[PDB]
């Protein structure tokens, strides 16, 4: 709702919308199991970029804002 | 080449050896050529088709035989070495025989002056000029 001027153009709008969802990504991430989140992320990378892409093994991790379609079934 | 002694000195040396060996009537001193020694060593390794590298120093020659060697190569090598040693002794030429695995354990690398090792796809190591 916030009425203050905030966006001007396509990149600023897409960033404004994306930024508005972090309040809920933080929730899903706080209760999802790290191992499952990692599995569903790697298995998407191997769909898009090809299975030869390096298997990440982010064993010590800051999971880089994972996609919500990957994050939701892990929760 | 390596000795610069006069005949008198050689005679004195001879007499002292004769005093150390009370069972010997005399000691004959003969001068041998280093180039001959080194040549007979290298020709023997070629004659056995062994892989080797040669290194030269002020006072000795080292032949380094190393890598993955077949049983036949190991046998031939030890036979020849034992034969040569019995003739010249271990004082000027040395043979080093070492079994090695793959140099870098079976992984890809660049061997230029700016070489590096791929630990895994996506992982570079830059340890040293390879």
């Amino acid at each position: 709702e916030d009425e203050d001027v905030t966006f001007n153009d396509i990149s600023s709008l897409s960033k404004h919308v994306d930024e508005g969802l972090d309040g809920y990504r933080d929730y899903l991430i706080k209760y999802s199991d790290r191992e499952l989140v990692q599995f569903f992320e790697n298995a998407q990378l191997k769909r898009q970029y090809g299975e030869e892409t390096e298997t990440v093994k982010r064993d010590k991790d800051e999971i880089e804002k994972p996609s919500i379609f990957a994050l939701l079934p892990a929760y | 080449q390596r000795n610069t002694m006069s005949k008198k000195e050689l005679e004195v040396l001879s007499q002292k050896l004769r005093a150390l060996m009370p069972y010997a009537d005399s000691v004959n001193i003969t001068l041998m050529d280093d180039v001959t020694a080194a040549g007979q060593a290298e020709a023997g390794l070629k004659q056995q088709a062994l892989p080797y590298s040669r290194r030269n120093h002020k006072g000795g020659v080292t032949f380094v035989i190393q890598g993955a060697l077949d049983d036949v190569e190991i046998l031939r090598a030890r036979q020849f070495v034992d034969s040569y040693y019995r003739t010249w002794g271990g004082r000027y030429v040395q043979f080093a025989i070492e079994l090695k695995d793959d140099w870098l354990k079976g992984r890809s690398f660049q061997y230029g002056a700016e070489g590096y090792i791929k630990m895994s796809p996506g992982h570079w190591y830059f340890p040293s000029p390879l």
